[PDB]
């Protein structure tokens, strides 16, 4: 699992289902794997779940 | 701003 990673969020983003990480634009996603393509998951709001890529920008 | 489109959800159908 990725360790030490972050990324920001851009815009709010709303899942349809549990399997996905809601979160605010803001907000700080910690980072644990890459999905696919347009996936990442991670973990925020004390939730673990998948969500896009082009809701975030990765922190340096 | 506006909220970009969500990207197709993975999936196997």
């Amino acid at each position: 699992l990725i360790k030490h990673m972050r990324a920001e969020a851009l815009f709010d983003f709303t899942g349809n289902s549990k399997l996905e990480l809601n979160f605010k634009a803001g907000d700080v996603i910690f980072l644990l794997s890459r999905i696919n393509k347009d996936w990442l998951e991670g973990t925020v709001r004390g939730a673990t779940g998948i969500f896009p890529l082009s809701f975030v920008k990765i922190l340096k | 701003k506006p909220q970009p489109a969500v990207p197709p959800r993975p999936s196997a159908d």
